């Protein structure tokens, strides 16, 4: 319950339909929800097994 | 002692709760090192992290953000080096781990072992349930004890007090939960850090943490570089200065530097420049092989032309080849670093106001040989069908592992085929290639004929079916060796039997035949001297390149050699009715007719 | 610190009592850091001997054999390395020191502060009547003191015990001065010495002797390099590796290693190599130099010859060019280390069966453009008047000096003249050149002009008296300028006030006369293109050395040089030799523009 | 004196005209006196002033 949605000026900063997040805290932060298949800070890379 | 790479995704996770729980087991379970950051976020209520206390040394920074669980247990952790920070700050980031709509959260750090944080600061803050880790002496811990530098330590209110052994400071609610204070309390004779109060319990110089005595093999962790558990501030070189005959002499205990360790020998893929060993040599240098050692030395007036990789170099801030940076690539034959080809570097960027790249702007890479990093292929542009830029690629050096990994190939339906050309080595690291799924010849290839050590192996999982391929004919050229191949043609194949003509092999090279002579030996064929005649009626032509080593030849015979025309400048000669060239006399280049001055003009 | 320099005579000395108790005092007074050997021989029981309390550290060995004074004046020398052993066996050695017709003799040993011995052993022997050598506690004293590696003492005559504060172990009758330990007395939690018996009085591992604190800045002498007054075992260097990009990066602390320092510079003839200063590059790499800084790097095809100097590299045992070692020199244009002329090396040396060297022998040194070191001629064969031998020498290098001197020549007798053509500069030391009566030239010579700094100069007393050299005619040729000159032909001149040609100096050059042309410069003339016209009456054709350049040639004449025979489109003479194209498509010869010029 | 003169086969040790000597001690030793204008362990050298 600590996180928002990001504005539309905002949104296109996550990649691969990952879902953007802001931080309510005041020098705010972003960080965004990935898929299962993808990971890393924006979701540019693809998550592997084996 | 097992070691882990870690994490570099920031507060970021995935979208299901069960599936960031199971990650956080598989990058940090049963390791010692974390390489990279130890980051733990958004982690719920009553799960088991128990293994999480096997973390003894973490080399960038520790972040725990968001989470729900009680009690943060890495009671081993010793020390935090700090050589990348949270916001280029922080060395220790925790922060907002509770829910603000009921009573969950982070109550009691399990961290009364970590001593030590050589870079950045500590930030503590808003986590409403935190009890203890408001009284702690940070600056006994910090490399930077100074309360503007890089630092904030913030909990509620009504928690119980430390242990009445204790003078507050502590980390819990009773006994053996005490901080333990190695900076502060030490004599004023004594360098680095202590175990005592009096100048006779301080510890070597090159020690980090903590210590049980004063030699340097005999504490907690180490600074610098750790010489076979000797902790030093550098390795004994190939050669001690004599400071009476003034001269280099050669040292009998040498090591090379490694990381943080020093060892007998470089690895085999790694160059060596002043007793040590490194990634790549500078530009101004050469790296050559002598005796089977990679080393470095000084250029001449024209030279190769070395490049930077993704992440490294004038590209350091770069995570993928993109349309921004895909013209610095150019006249490149040796990339330094990485080749990495993301979905944001290929099919565009708008956050950034990045456009798509130009399918022909890949082009420039063509032109390399070597790339001393790994090869990471997560996007390519959907109307290639194969890897064909490539071509002229010979080696993956892997001197930069990817977890592991040296080449790379993930989730592409638009290749049928890969189509590398030149690739002979892949000098270190697995490869891995699934997912791929209209993708054929990989299935023929004899994969660990490219490898240089018996400890690399091929991922095979998931790319379109064998026998669906063999049903369909997608299958190699009949002269292919049983070592595989990279696709249909005739210039694909890893081997071939009977003979090749440059890239391209062939059952047979008419020595006795056809409109060009050539010789063959070894299983290559190449052309013989234009001059020599060619020979008919089953006869071979040439026996080797020289203009001696064909049966005949239209120029004139000088020797064993043939001549365009002997009479032109020179001594001088003539030629007789049989195309053989003779001596004249003295002073007759103006013109002769034998072996005389009688019969010149 | 006060450096002075050791002897090399060991027993030997001066027939002259009084003139070997002199040469002790012009060797080892008013200096504290000896760099050589410390040695009294032969010094009679009434001499002075207390100018030697200014010495503190040895580098070679200390030698005390012959003597009759009975104290001797070493109370605080701290520390000798033993770099150079006596017998290749000791570091200190202490014998025979007694009168055997008397009293007279050494008694006490003048030692308190001698506390680190790092090499060699310890001899104390036949001194008849020392008091107290056997209480002294020299496994303290000495690094790896064990019996095999030579830790002894015998004096034969009885003497009174030393005061019971110190325990039996003593230098003389008072407590003080009497025996302090620093190793064999420390706790076990440390390394090294100590200034006290406890753990929290013990010093830094990296320092020698004793201390006055845990600090490698406060301790009384090291083993190791001094860094700035910090004693250690490696000091910064020009690159540090990053333990995380694995990557050399250059470091701002970085300093050079020089002899027994470190430094942020260093001489300006020493070459540069890994963070050091070093006498010679190894012979892998060429001798190069950039921003007034000599460094060596990986050479090509064709290097520089390994050529090795008397007393360093393949020759060190060596102390002379000799008949067993000059033919190394027949293919030798760099000598790396010094040339030294003994009378044992010219004239032969019986003891060792070395014959004498054939005059015909040196001239392999023809060759030579650089000495490195310091060139010493003390012999010379008596048939020889000159140094005619080394006319190719360029420079003395001087990175290594005798006595501070790089050029030395003592009492030759046969010489009249220097005959030296092609040096040029003498890089460091001074000058000595004495004796050499018959030698004339020396006077003609402006010897400042050789140097590169005006710290160097140079020494001359008792050679010919320049007023009978010239009263004889032994002068210079007539176009010798004010630099000076070596010897009587128009080649042995510094510089001259007209023309050259080659190595000789000239009156005037073939420029309007000759069966070759020269065309003028700045102090030498040179010839121009062979097809230039040579005409008569002042008519000058040659005025730089280019086929361009010529005003009249006799050759066919072309627009940017002049040929013997034009190209085959082909290009025909006309009536004043200049060569014009023919119609396009003849080659073959032609007199005219068109095509039926064209002539086979 | 603690020295003897060496025997006629030690002749030539000493170089010069320098005096050859034995140490009396047990293996022997050796050394040589000097004139003034010679130094060195076999009186080999000029001794070089002013
Ligand atoms: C906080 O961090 C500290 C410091 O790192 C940790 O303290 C130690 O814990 C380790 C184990 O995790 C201890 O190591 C083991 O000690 C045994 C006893 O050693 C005695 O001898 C040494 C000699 O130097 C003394 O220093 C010591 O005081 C003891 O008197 C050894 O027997 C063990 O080695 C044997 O077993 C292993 C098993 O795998 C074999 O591989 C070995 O070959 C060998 O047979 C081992 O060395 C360590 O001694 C403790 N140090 C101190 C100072 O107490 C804490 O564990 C850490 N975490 C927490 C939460 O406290
Ligand atoms: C300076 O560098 C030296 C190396 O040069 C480092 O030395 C390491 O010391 C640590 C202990 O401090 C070692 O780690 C422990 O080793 C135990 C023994 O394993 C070795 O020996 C057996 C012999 O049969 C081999 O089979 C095995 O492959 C290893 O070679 C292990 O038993 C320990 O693990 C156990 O405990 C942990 C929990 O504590 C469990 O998670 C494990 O599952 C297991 O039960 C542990 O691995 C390490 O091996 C040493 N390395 C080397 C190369 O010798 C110094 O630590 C370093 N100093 C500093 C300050 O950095
Ligand atoms: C006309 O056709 C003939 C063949 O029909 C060609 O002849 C061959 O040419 C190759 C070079 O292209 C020769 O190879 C070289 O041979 C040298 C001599 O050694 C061989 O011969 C001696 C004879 O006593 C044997 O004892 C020995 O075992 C060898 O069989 C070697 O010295 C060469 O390699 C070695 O030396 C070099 C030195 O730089 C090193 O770099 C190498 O590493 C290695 O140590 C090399 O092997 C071959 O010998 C020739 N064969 C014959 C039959 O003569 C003609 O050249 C061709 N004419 C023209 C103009 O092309
Ligand atoms: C045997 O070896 C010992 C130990 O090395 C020698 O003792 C040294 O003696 C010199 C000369 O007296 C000392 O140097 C002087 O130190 C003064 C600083 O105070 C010292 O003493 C106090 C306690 O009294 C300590 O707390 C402090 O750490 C120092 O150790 C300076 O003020 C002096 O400078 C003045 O004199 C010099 C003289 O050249 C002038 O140039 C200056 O301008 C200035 O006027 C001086 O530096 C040295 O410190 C002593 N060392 C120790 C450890 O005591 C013995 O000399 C030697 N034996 C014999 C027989 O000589
Ligand atoms: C590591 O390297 C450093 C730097 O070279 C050495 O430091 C030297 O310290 C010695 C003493 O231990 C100095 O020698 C003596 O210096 C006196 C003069 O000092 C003044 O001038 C200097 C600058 O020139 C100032 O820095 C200093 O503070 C003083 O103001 C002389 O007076 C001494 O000579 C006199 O006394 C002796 C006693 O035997 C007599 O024989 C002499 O004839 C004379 O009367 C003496 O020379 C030396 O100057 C220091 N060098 C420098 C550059 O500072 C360290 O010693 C060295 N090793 C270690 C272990 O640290
Ligand atoms: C017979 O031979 C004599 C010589 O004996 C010739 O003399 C020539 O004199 C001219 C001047 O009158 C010289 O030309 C000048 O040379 C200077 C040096 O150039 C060299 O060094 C620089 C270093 O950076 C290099 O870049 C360069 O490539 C050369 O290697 C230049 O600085 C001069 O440039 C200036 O003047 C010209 C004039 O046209 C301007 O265009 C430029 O912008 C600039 O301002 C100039 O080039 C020449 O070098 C002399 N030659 C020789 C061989 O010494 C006689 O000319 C000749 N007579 C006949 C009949 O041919
Ligand atoms: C010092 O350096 C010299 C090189 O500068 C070393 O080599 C000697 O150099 C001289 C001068 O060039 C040579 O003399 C010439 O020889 C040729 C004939 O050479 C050919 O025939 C011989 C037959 O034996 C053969 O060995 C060669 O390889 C050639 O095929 C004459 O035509 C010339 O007129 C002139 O006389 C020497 O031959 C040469 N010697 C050697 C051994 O190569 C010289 O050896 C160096 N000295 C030392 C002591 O190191
Ligand atoms: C893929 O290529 C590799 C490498 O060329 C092939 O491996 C080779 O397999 C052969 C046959 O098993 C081995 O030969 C045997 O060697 C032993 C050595 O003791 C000998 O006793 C036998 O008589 C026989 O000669 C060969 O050593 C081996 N090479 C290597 C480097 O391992 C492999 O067969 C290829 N696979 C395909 C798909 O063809
Ligand atoms: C006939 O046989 C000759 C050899 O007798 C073949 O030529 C040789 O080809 C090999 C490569 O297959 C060359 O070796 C390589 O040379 C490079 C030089 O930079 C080096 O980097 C490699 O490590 C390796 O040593 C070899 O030099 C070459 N020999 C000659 C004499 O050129 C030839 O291909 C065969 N076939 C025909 C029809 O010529
Ligand atoms: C020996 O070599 C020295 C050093 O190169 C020569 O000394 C040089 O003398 C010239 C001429 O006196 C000095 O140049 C100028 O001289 C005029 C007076 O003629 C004076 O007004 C100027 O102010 C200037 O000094 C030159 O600076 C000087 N060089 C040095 C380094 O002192 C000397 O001439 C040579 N020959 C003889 C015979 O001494
Ligand atoms: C006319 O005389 C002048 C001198 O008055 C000559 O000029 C000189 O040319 C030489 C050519 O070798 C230059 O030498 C240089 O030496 C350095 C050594 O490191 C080398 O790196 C350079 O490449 C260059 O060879 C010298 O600097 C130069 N002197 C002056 C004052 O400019 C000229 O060559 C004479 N012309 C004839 C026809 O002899
Ligand atoms: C050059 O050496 C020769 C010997 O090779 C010397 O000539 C001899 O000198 C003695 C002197 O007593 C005469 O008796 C001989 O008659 C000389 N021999 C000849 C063949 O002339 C000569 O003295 C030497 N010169 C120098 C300057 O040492
Ligand atoms: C095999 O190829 C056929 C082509 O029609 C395709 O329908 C089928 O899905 C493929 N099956 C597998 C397992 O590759
Ligand atoms: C030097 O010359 C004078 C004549 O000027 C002469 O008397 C004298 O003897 C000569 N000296 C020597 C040593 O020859």
């Amino acid at each position: 319950s600590h996180l928002v949605k990001c504005a539309e000026k905002e949104k296109t900063f996550c990649v691969n339909g990952g879902e953007c997040f802001m931080v309510k805290d005041l020098p705010s932060r972003y960080l965004c929800k990935c898929p299962n298949e993808f990971t890393g800070d924006r979701c540019q890379n693809y998550v592997m097994a084996s | 002692q097992s070691v882990c790479a870690g994490t570099e995704n920031k507060l970021s996770s995935l979208s299901d709760l069960e599936q960031q729980y199971r990650a956080l087991r598989k990058y940090y379970e049963n390791c010692e090192v974390v390489m990279g950051n130890l980051e733990i976020t958004s982690i719920e209520h009553n799960r088991d992290l128990s293994f999480l206390r096997s973390v003894r040394e973490v080399t960038g920074y520790v972040l725990v953000a968001l989470n729900q669980f009680r009690y943060l247990p890495l009671e081993n952790l010793r020390i935090i080096r700090g050589t990348k920070l949270y916001e280029d700050r922080y060395a220790l980031a925790i922060f907002l781990n509770y829910r603000k709509d009921g009573n969950f959260g982070l109550q009691e750090l399990g961290l009364k072992n970590l001593t030590e944080i050589l870079n950045g600061g500590v930030y503590v803050d808003q986590n409403k349930f935190l009890c203890y880790a408001d009284t702690i002496h940070w600056q006994d811990i910090v490399r930077n004890p100074w309360p503007s530098n890089l630092t904030l330590v913030s909990g509620s209110s009504g928690c119980g007090r430390c242990h009445k052994s204790c003078t507050g400071r502590c980390w819990g609610p009773t006994e053996n939960h005490c901080q333990t204070l190695t900076r502060t309390v030490c004599a004023e004779q004594c360098d680095g850090r202590c175990y005592g109060p009096y100048v006779s319990d301080c510890c070597h110089r090159e020690c980090a943490g903590g210590c049980s005595g004063p030699k340097d093999t005999d504490c907690f962790a180490c600074m610098n570089f750790n010489d076979s558990g000797a902790c030093v501030t550098q390795c004994p070189q190939t050669f001690v200065y004599n400071p009476t005959t003034f001269q280099l002499e050669h040292n009998f205990n040498a090591k090379y530097t490694y990381g943080a360790f020093c060892v007998k020998k470089c690895p085999h893929n790694f160059v060596v420049d002043s007793s040590s060993c490194v990634r790549a040599c500078p530009s101004s240098k050469m790296e050559v092989e002598e005796n089977g050692i990679k080393m470095c030395k000084p250029c001449t007036d024209i030279c190769p032309k070395a490049c930077d990789g993704i992440g490294t170099g004038s590209l350091m801030s770069a995570q993928t080849v993109d349309s921004s940076n895909i013209d610095k690539f150019i006249n490149c034959t040796k990339i330094n670093g990485n080749l990495i080809f993301l979905v944001t570097g290929i099919h565009g960027d708008p956050y950034n106001a990045i456009e798509a790249i130009d399918p022909e702007k890949l082009n420039v890479f063509r032109t390399v040989r070597e790339i001393t990093g790994f090869l990471n292929i997560q996007s390519w542009p959907p109307n290639m069908t194969d890897f064909s830029v490539f071509s002229n690629l010979v080696t993956i050096g892997g001197r930069v592992l990817y977890s592991g990994l040296s080449l790379l190939i993930l989730k592409q339906q638009g290749i049928t085929s890969l189509q590398f050309q030149s690739l002979k080595e892949i000098s270190a690291g697995n490869i891995y290639i699934t997912d791929n799924s209209n993708l054929c010849y990989y299935h023929t290839i004899n994969w660990t004929t490219l490898f240089s050590t018996i400890n690399q192996r091929i991922v095979i999982r998931d790319n379109r079916k064998a026998e669906n391929c063999t049903a369909e004919g997608m299958v190699c050229n009949h002269l292919c060796s049983s070592d595989g191949c990279w696709g249909p043609g005739p210039d694909q194949c890893l081997s071939c039997r009977r003979f090749s003509r440059g890239r391209i092999c062939i059952e047979s090279c008419n020595l006795y035949d056809g409109e060009f002579r050539e010789f063959e030996n070894g299983s290559i064929c190449v052309e013989c001297d234009p001059q020599c005649e060619k020979m008919e009626d089953g006869l071979l032509t040439c026996h080797g390149p020289g203009p001696d080593n064909c049966t005949k030849c239209s120029h004139f015979k000088d020797g064993p050699n043939c001549v365009e025309k002997c009479p032109d400048g020179l001594i001088f000669k003539y030629a007789d009715p049989d195309r053989e060239c003779h001596p004249c006399h003295p002073n007759c280049t103006q013109g002769c007719n034998g072996p005389t001055s009688h019969d010149c003009i």
